[PDB]
């Protein structure tokens, strides 16, 4: 769950520095103000980004052998299925009912 | 004209500021590198069965 968050937070970071350091090198290049600071800024987002990249690569490495966590509770479904189906059932017989009563009255 | 404006503030006081803005972003980055190649290893962190094997239960 986090993970996917965080990952998702790494690219854009990545994102941000290559952008970051292509601004602060065509600040730096036009003429010589901030150009110091901008790019000691995308140096480090680059190496935050190059750390990030780097511990979740390094992960737990959970199964790599097989296929895991085989079965998504098809039970489960498989009931609830068949409670869905028995609902619908019972409101069909009830709707037969009803209009047996109506034509009744 | 090779400079549009000025003579003292020419293409020669235009590249020498180039050239020691370029310096600084060069020592800069000659220090970012310096400061991040101290990276070893990703040395991460696991169980130690090597011992608990040994410490494992038994008929003691």
């Amino acid at each position: 769950n986090e993970r996917l968050r965080a990952l998702e937070d790494i690219e854009r970071e990545i994102g941000a520095i290559l952008q970051n350091a292509g601004t602060a090198i065509l600040e730096l290049s036009k003429e010589k103000r901030l150009l110091d600071r901008q790019a000691a800024a995308f140096t480090t987002s680059v190496q935050h980004v190059e750390a990030e990249l780097s511990a979740q690569i390094r992960y737990l490495t959970q199964v790599a052998t097989g296929q895991p966590h085989e079965g998504s509770s098809y039970s489960s479904r498989k009931d609830c299925q068949m409670a869905l189906k028995r609902v619908d059932y019972a409101r069909l017989k009830i709707s037969d009912v009803a209009r047996t009563c109506e034509q009744m009255l | 004209d090779a400079a549009r404006i000025g003579a003292d503030a020419a293409q020669k006081q235009i590249q020498s500021l180039n050239k020691m803005c370029s310096n600084l972003l060069e020592k800069i980055s000659k220090e970012e590198r310096e400061s991040e190649s101290g990276g070893l290893r990703p040395n991460k962190q696991t169980f130690n069965p090597g011992d608990t094997n040994a410490l494992v239960a038994a008929v003691a």
